[PDB]
RNA sequence: UGAUUUCUAUUUACGUUUUAGUACUCUGGAAACAGAAUCUACUAAAACAAGGCAAAAUGCCGUGUUUAUCUCGUCAACUGUUGGCGAGAUC
């Protein structure tokens, strides 16, 4: 029960724990959670494939309803039939003449199916074929003053010969017209009631509204608009009973506005903060004038002049970032009346219908159901607003209270939430024995740190189970966003380390030797200060750099004793002598003392014009040269380290709130507290724990071991206390008694590997795998292919061939030129493609030779005709491959001369059995589980049959089965189980547990194929199943026998 | 013995500098806004009133005659009033004065 | 060394393939058309992740998240054997 200093590395892949005796500073564990990186982009897929469920299902319905409604006017019977009927002649024929049965319910068939837009509003952005829906449906209104729909399809039909496509694009109204006046002459000849036109014609004209949401019985649905408003904005993570605001609304707006506001740091005769008067005055003459402010506006506002001023939110360029005030200004261009724009009720009405609300009309008649002073032709130039969607983190509630404490006092967000320490009320952590998981869901978090935050607390749970309550725990998490995100980093990484490395490079051919290598920080200050010292402003030679650097020294500007900033934003190449008389000052509080060289005034001068000039000076390090500040002040200190040791980032922020409350709610005295990255690169480089990382999953694991050895640090020396109640926001009693003051001091306490060899030359690391066993997961390849037996007796699959027309698409020409035998017209058609290839030898000089053909032919390839009229060719069938796994789907087409499949069976899992000595599986594929209403259950037909496929027999003793990275041992190894890699040659992959193969290979230059495959035969000694805890505690598995069939 | 090390004209007041070294000990004390009402009148009694940076603390120099900026330090007690005459146009070289 | 966006709702016009018709091509032919292939196009009906619900319905679910195995079992769903919430146990 040894209390301990827990540290976590929270990254998106891994999550790895370090247990260190608080006292005695031996490790005690250290461990790796393992997990794949969650992605939006399957939940996207599954949204789209749903909605196109929904879509064809609808239409689907819509026509089987019209077909029970002909049954019921005996406009058609079970007995009748329409093989020959064209509902294109026959519709345009209703218009004028008599329809019979057969050629009425055809026509209206035909328009049910395809029914035209109900709002022209709405439209997607999946136009590669040029042309707006707008647009397209507004030119086919255009060219219909005065005509019907079916005249104009059945006109283009006859003049060109196509009629669907991207120009079939028509709105409802227009299709109803067209059915309204059949309907009309059509009435005399057939009883038709008024009622039954009505109906029809509402069945065209009628679709689900974005607020009715699915019908009874969907668990995405709802009853009524109550609901649906509450499911949409989401009940507040403190106020359970109120819903959350929308992100653009007023109060939000304005809180956004004053935390911004009083980050400010102005360097006047007057209070460097804000105070309320001025907080008031800016918000009425700069934010309510001005759409998007400026640190010009808001200097000027003052009487003080913009470069004094210090502390604001800067964009990629470096340009200030204020917040814009959106509702304010959307509405007061429309109307400067002062009851109208002013009330701010009015605008968060406003904001509330713009939001949740799209179309234009329900926009008009709700905010004219919305009784106030409100004009009807403001509303209508308000509904043609835009840009109003999001939701905010909290309720208009805690907005008003945190708006009131923000107007008085001078704090930010994240002050005012370190201050009232309020706790999440959504699940109560009193009366709950672990950590709340379902916490982490209310949090507006993406899927990657929610899937991180729910593994990293989970490990958090099981370690405080296994081992009891901790001192302190640290928390360290990645920078990296995504997967991509790492990526363009790593690619600007070895970018920038490259052009340093070839600058270094001319640099040594210009002077010769070996010694520009070894001064690269040093040269590089140099470089982004054109050889200019700072404190002095004396000339720096780059010669004598490169001969006696020991003059030239890398002094940090604010001292390491209170910014922990070690940056390369942070260093300056200086005199000897500066640097001598400078020690634990500020070059503030050293320029204008009398140690100093020459003074603040041509330096802020210098300084200023470099920070201007080329972009050679971050913001951070022009910040730091002119911190005009007291950092003896506990203010500063408090700024210093929330910013570069704290993680300021509202991932972490949210993570530590939830660890910190619940640990407060049950009144357990526990500290946790979370780190910069930075830092710990800083501490893991001067330390030399791991210079190059590849042995593999372990790294994961050491860099928590050493943040931990951080937290350590921080509880050995009382003058280092104050950090140490700063970064976990402990209360503070004015003391400052102890401190830290040399920067030597920071460099023994800091730099100093204490106890680093044993956390270097510890072996008893653990890993823990994740087992995905979900059902139902992407079943098959969702192509739809055809197949052809030629004569020999193989299938063959036929691909397709699109695009014959763009200019980078050579596949015809490799096609014809590799062997033309794969086309299919090479065998049913000889004479187009004899004309294909007299094209192709025509234009060998371009790519793709058919499309300069039409370039400079204006008609695209037409097929062998004797009278010169066949028909275009757009896509072209050619042979695939064989047809070893598939899919049949032959049941579903009638009459089929080919048999239709689908392609690669997704397999689920593999159960491995014994019989009669020896080791036999059986491959659970995806398709083989039926979800019955949450309820999995494997179709005993399809698993016998599986069974009869490796004639397994009866006897067989069911050894276990195995999900994805379930753990197998065979002939004694272990490893982790990718899965099922050739089912019917008995073979399965798997893979190495500390490390990956491919690493594995790549640290002994192996060439092999980075990938382990085993048979499962007679060649085999034994199977074992084994797992892990959430922690690395490897654990065997009773069988028990009859494998799972059911999932819950 | 108090010195005035270095002052530096702002645009509502004076940076001052002032080393306060006893035998073994040179204390600077940087006064980043002294008004200007009290420079220019050399009213050396309100150098402490105004706020200041914590003193830094190092071995005390052999002696006090220039600093780097070549200022002439002069003693508290001779007032500010006398330093503005004392290196005026060399203040005007590096933009103080 | 250099600062939050999840979940969900509506609809359109495409696309893939089968069947049928037509156009195109190729056999015996003045022709009717007798006949072969389904390459290349147009139109219509239908299927479009396997399937599972439901009974005239602006009908519903099916590629997302959590996922440490299996025990005594209390109290539960159920077409008999798995899921909370606990006690427990691992070559």
């Amino acid at each position: 029960k040894r209390n301990y200093i827990l540290g976590l590395d929270i990254g998106i892949t891994s999550v790895g724990y370090g247990i260190i005796d608080y006292e005695t500073r031996d490790v005690i564990d250290a461990g790796v959670r393992l997990f794949k990186e969650a992605n939006v982009e399957n939940n996207e897929g599954r949204r789209s494939k749903r909605g196109a469920r929904r879509l064809k299902r609808r239409r689907r319905h819509r026509i089987q309803r019209v077909k029970k409604l002909l049954f019921d006017y005996n406009l058609l019977t079970d007995h009748s039939e329409l093989s020959g009927i064209n509902p294109y002649e026959a519709r345009v024929k209703g218009l004028s003449q008599k329809l019979s049965e057969e050629e009425f319910s055809a026509a209206l068939l035909h328009l049910a199916k395809r029914r035209g837009v109900h709002n022209v509003n709405e439209v997607e952005e999946d136009t590669g074929n040029e042309l707006s829906t707008k647009e397209q449906i507004s030119r086919n209104s255009k060219a219909l003053e005065e005509k019907y729909v079916a005249e104009l399809q059945l006109e283009r039909l006859k003049k060109d010969g196509e009629v669907r496509g991207s120009i079939n694009r028509f709105k409802t109204s227009d299709y109803v017209k067209e059915a309204k006046q059949l309907l009309k002459v059509q009435k005399a000849y057939h009883q038709l009631d008024q009622s039954f036109i009505d109906t029809y014609i509402d069945l065209l004209e009628t679709r689900r509204t974005y607020y009715e949401g699915p019908g009874e019985g969907s668990p995405f649905g709802w009853k009524d608009i109550k609901e649906w408003y509450e499911m949409l904005m989401g009940h507040c993570t403190y106020f359970p009973e109120e819903l959350r605001s929308v992100k653009y609304a007023y109060n939000a707006d304005l809180y956004n506005a004053l935390n911004d506001l009083n980050n400010l740091v102005i360097t006047r005769d007057e209070n460097e903060k804000l105070e309320y008067y001025e907080k008031f005055q800016i918000i009425e003459n700069v934010f309510k004038q001005k759409k998007k402010p400026t640190l010009k506006q808001i200097a000027k506002e003052i009487l003080v002049n913009e470069e004094d001023i210090k502390g604001y939110r800067v964009t990629s360029t470096g340009k200030p970032e204020f917040t814009n005030l959106k509702v304010y200004h959307d509405i007061k261009d429309i109307t400067a009346r002062k009851e109208i724009i002013e009330n701010a009720e009015l605008l968060d009405q406003i904001a509330k219908i713009l939001t949740i609300y799209q179309s234009s009309e329900d926009i008009q008649e709700e905010l004219t159901n919305l009784n106030s002073e409100l004009t009807q032709e403001e509303i209508e130039q308000i509904s043609n607003l835009k840009g109003y969607t999001g939701t905010h983190n909290l309720s208009l509630k805690a907005i008003n209270l945190i708006l009131d404490e923000l107007w008085h006092t001078n704090d930010n967000q994240i002050a005012i939430f370190n201050r009232l320490k309020l706790v999440p009320k959504k699940v109560d952590l009193s009366q709950q024995k672990e950590i709340p998981t379902t916490l982490v869901d209310d949090f507006i978090l993406s899927p990657v740190v929610k899937r991180s935050f729910i593994q990293s607390i989970k490990v958090i749970n099981a370690i405080i189970k296994k081992y009891g309550l901790p001192n302190d725990i640290i928390i360290e998490l990645a920078r990296e966003k995504n997967s991509k995100d790492a990526q363009k980093m790593i690619n600007e990484m070895q970018k920038r380390n490259r052009q340093t490395n070839e600058r270094i490079e001319e640099i040594i051919r210009t002077t010769g030797k070996e010694n520009a290598k070894y001064l690269i920080e040093k040269i590089k200050l140099h470089d982004m200060q054109e050889g200019k010292c700072l404190y002095s402003l004396e000339a720096i030679p780059l010669e004598d750099l490169l001969n006696n650097p020991f003059n030239y020294e890398v002094d940090h500007i604010i001292p390491r004793s209170v910014s922990f900033d070690n940056s390369f934003n942070n260093k300056v190449l200086v005199k000897q002598e500066e640097n001598s008389k400078k020690g634990n000052r500020t070059p503030f509080q050293y320029l204008s003392s009398s140690d100093s060289k020459i003074s603040y005034e041509t330096f802020k001068k210098h300084i200023l014009n470099l920070a201007k000039g080329k972009g050679r000076i971050s913001k951070t390090k022009k910040e730091y040269l002119l911190e005009e500040r007291d950092i003896n002040r506990f203010s500063v200190q408090k700024d210093f380290i929330n910013r570069n040791l704290v993680d300021t980032r509202y991932a972490t922020r949210g993570l530590m709130n939830l660890l910190r409350s619940y640990f407060r709610v049950n009144n357990l005295d526990v500290k946790v507290k979370s780190i910069n990255g930075g830092f710990t690169s800083f501490l893991r480089r001067k330390w030399k724990f791991k210079k190059e990382r590849n042995k593999g999953y372990k790294h994961h694991a050491e860099d928590a071991l050493i943040i931990a050895n951080a937290d350590f640090i921080f509880k050995e020396w009382k003058k280092l206390d104050k950090a140490k109640k700063v970064m976990e926001n402990q209360m503070f009693e004015a003391e400052s008694m102890p401190e830290i003051e040399t920067e030597q001091e920071y460099k023994e306490i800091f730099i100093t590997p204490h106890q680093i060899k044993h956390i270097k030359d510890f072996k008893d690391y653990k890993y823990s795998h994740r087992v995905d066993k979900k059902p139902n997961r992407e079943l098959i390849n969702d192509t739809l292919y055809s197949t052809r037996k030629d004569d020999k007796g193989n299938t063959l699959i036929v691909n397709n061939l699109n695009g014959l027309y763009d200019k980078d698409n050579d596949k015809l020409k490799k096609l014809i030129n590799k062997s033309p035998e794969k086309l299919l017209m090479y065998h049913h058609d000889p004479q187009t493609y004899q004309k294909l290839k007299l094209i192709m030898e025509q234009y060998g000089d371009e790519k793709n030779p058919l499309y300069k053909y039409y370039e400079e032919t204006g008609n695209y390839l037409t097929k062998y005709s004797k009278k010169d009229n066949g028909p275009v060719i757009k896509k072209i069938k050619y042979y695939g491959n064989k047809l070893n796994a598939h899919l049949d789907i032959t049941d579903d087409y009638p009459n089929s001369r080919n048999k239709v499949v689908k392609l690669s069976l997704k397999p689920y899992r593999f159960d491995v059995y014994l019989d009669n000595g020896v080791y036999k599986f059986v491959t659970v594929k995806n398709l083989d589980v039926i979800k019955k209403e949450n309820y999995y259950e494997v179709n005993s037909k399809c698993y016998e049959e599986a069974k009869k496929l490796k004639k397994i027999s009866n006897q067989a003793e069911f050894i276990a089965s195995f999900y994805n990275n379930d753990l197998i041992k065979i002939n004694g190894e272990l490893y982790r189980v990718i899965g099922v890699n050739n089912d019917l040659l008995n073979r399965i992959e798997v893979n190495m547990i500390d490390i990956t193969y491919r690493e594995y290979l790549e640290n002994m230059n192996d060439k092999r194929p980075p990938r382990i495959i085993k048979t499962i035969a007679s060649k085999t000694q034994s199977i074992k199943k084994y797992s892990t805890d959430i922690l690395g505690n490897l654990y065997e598995v009773k069988s028990k026998k009859h494998p799972q069939i059911i999932k819950k | 013995v108090k010195y005035i090390s270095n002052m530096s004209k702002q645009e509502k007041g004076y940076r001052v500098y002032v080393n306060v070294v006893n035998e073994d000990t040179d204390k600077g004390f940087l006064f980043p806004s002294v008004p200007k009402e009290v420079i220019e009148n050399d009213k050396i009694d309100e150098l402490f009133n105004f706020e200041h940076h914590k003193p830094y603390v190092q071995k005390a120099k052999s002696r006090y005659d220039k600093n780097g900026i070549g200022y002439k330090i002069v003693q508290l007690d001779e007032g500010f009033q006398k330093f503005i005459e004392l290196n005026k146009e060399k203040m005007k070289e590096n933009l103080d004065y």
